[PDB]
């Protein structure tokens, strides 16, 4: 489950 | 377009009356000009999903409350819309048990818990342990008659024995139900389960005994006890048995707990018959008259409807049912309730045969429901940060996860996997979305 963030 | 419009099409288990809830229809039908049909297929519970995915079915479903919260997630129900003059009729702990993400799914019909059905004749005083039923049994040996049979089948039946010691298998946490880490794999558990195995390993029980073996032993008088719901009480009084209905024995001095089971109505979200759906159920069933319609055929227990429970209330087969309520738990909801009872009863199945250790049975249902379970609050915490855009919010969430070290950065974005968290910072991220008023 990956999630990414805007940095 | 699949389901017939203009009609309703009405689903509930075999066990439950049918025929009385039929009987409700045709009133329905002299007042409306609609026709009713009801209808009890097999494993109808795996059945609704499976059609209803496709848009067809019923358009009105039966079972208890668990069930619904699966159905609601793959968008199976339609939203139920009583006012508050109607929902204040129930009980508001009926209406807690179809509430799934805020919204109620179903109609609470009644409440169900399993009791100790006694024959009178063969035990004037029914055991109050369950420690005292291997002699019981053996003294009934002598006679030609057995002390217990009851379902060994379904997890159901058996788990209320698994949890007397064991304690409950759910809490309630963060806004939603947890399968709690030891709720299946403790020590207590693993001495009921232990002692379900040893009266079936000293022939006190066979491992193949299942619902209609059970219900016929002790509606012929061959048994002196069994463990049913209400619905059950019917074939007993034509069998003419004289039955007590009394709490479930004790084991270890704690009372057994069964999973209290809220029967519910649910309206499928493919029908094209919602209003008079609401209707039927409104105005027709959650009535005194519609309840004692079908509790006349089969009875359900302790009615939703409160002017009809005060009716019922005198009757001490209720009140025995009610106190095994009271010492059970509430059935969760939640999704992997289909999982859980997957492996409760793969646990039961094993142990029985011979094929696992109690102890590596239920280590191993403890571990296939709460990995299910897990699975589901991580796909929709998924789902709630991937939403987030409020840049406190997601300073607050990289701030929580830059404390494990758990992340990566690339040119443009910060990563992270929900899968590589330990629980306690998985708790901390819904502790923390609680509180920041977002959903
Ligand atoms: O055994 C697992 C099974 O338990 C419950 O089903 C009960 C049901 O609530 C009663 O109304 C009655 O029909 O007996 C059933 C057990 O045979 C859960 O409701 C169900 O989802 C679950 O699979």
């Amino acid at each position: 489950l990956p999630v990414a963030a805007p940095l | 377009s699949k389901i017939e419009e203009g009609k309703l099409v009405i689903w509930i288990n075999g066990d439950k009356g049918y025929n009385g809830l039929a009987e409700v229809g045709k009133k329905f039908e002299k007042d409306t000009g609609i026709k009713v049909t009801v209808e009890h297929p097999d494993k109808l519970e795996e059945k609704f999903p499976q059609v209803a995915a496709t848009g067809d079915g019923p358009d009105i479903i039966f079972w208890a409350h668990d069930r619904f919260g699966g159905y609601a997630q793959s968008g199976l129900l339609a939203e139920i819309t009583p006012d508050k003059a109607f929902q204040d009729k129930l009980y508001p702990f009926t209406w807690d048990a179809v509430r799934y993400n805020g919204k109620l799914i179903a109609y609470p019909i009644a409440v169900e818990a399993l009791s100790l059905i006694y024959n009178k004749d063969l035990l004037p005083n029914p055991p109050k342990t369950w420690e005292e039923i291997p002699a019981l049994d053996k003294e009934l040996k002598a006679k030609g008659k057995s002390a217990l049979m009851f379902n060994l089948q379904e997890p159901y039946f058996t788990w209320p024995l698994i949890a007397a010691d064991g304690g409950y298998a759910f809490k309630y946490e963060n806004g939603k139900y947890d399968i709690k880490d030891v709720g299946v794999d403790n020590a207590g558990a693993k001495a009921g389960l232990t002692f379900l195995v040893d009266l079936i390993k000293n022939k006190h029980m066979n491992a193949d005994t299942d619902y209609s073996i059970a219900e016929a032993a002790f509606n012929k008088g061959e048994t002196a006890m069994t463990i049913n719901g209400p619905w059950a009480w019917s074939n007993i009084d034509t069998s003419k048995v004289n039955y007590g209905v009394t709490v479930l024995p004790t084991f270890k001095g704690q009372p057994s707990k069964p999973f209290v089971g809220v029967l519910s109505a649910g309206i499928n979200a493919a029908s094209p018959n919602k209003e008079l759906a609401k209707e039927f159920l409104e105005n027709y069933l959650l009535t005194d008259e519609g309840l004692e319609a079908v509790n006349k055929d089969k009875p359900l227990g302790a009615v939703a409807l409160k002017s009809y429970e005060e009716e019922l209330a005198k009757d001490p087969r209720i009140a025995a049912t009610m106190e095994n309520a009271q010492k059970g738990e509430i059935m969760p909801n939640i999704p992997c309730m289909s999982a859980f009872w997957y492996a409760v009863r793969t646990a039961v199945i094993n142990a029985a045969s011979g094929r696992q250790t109690v102890d590596e049975a239920l280590k191993d249902a403890q571990t296939a429901a709460a990995d299910k379970c897990y699975l589901d609050e991580l796909v929709e915490l998924h789902r709630r940060l991937m939403t987030l855009r409020e840049r406190h919010i997601l300073q607050q969430i990289v701030n929580l996860i830059e404390e494990t070290g758990h992340f990566h950065i690339t040119n443009t974005t910060f990563d992270f996997d929900l899968c590589s968290l330990d629980k306690t910072t998985v708790r901390k991220l819904q502790s923390y979305l609680e509180t920041s008023g977002t959903s």
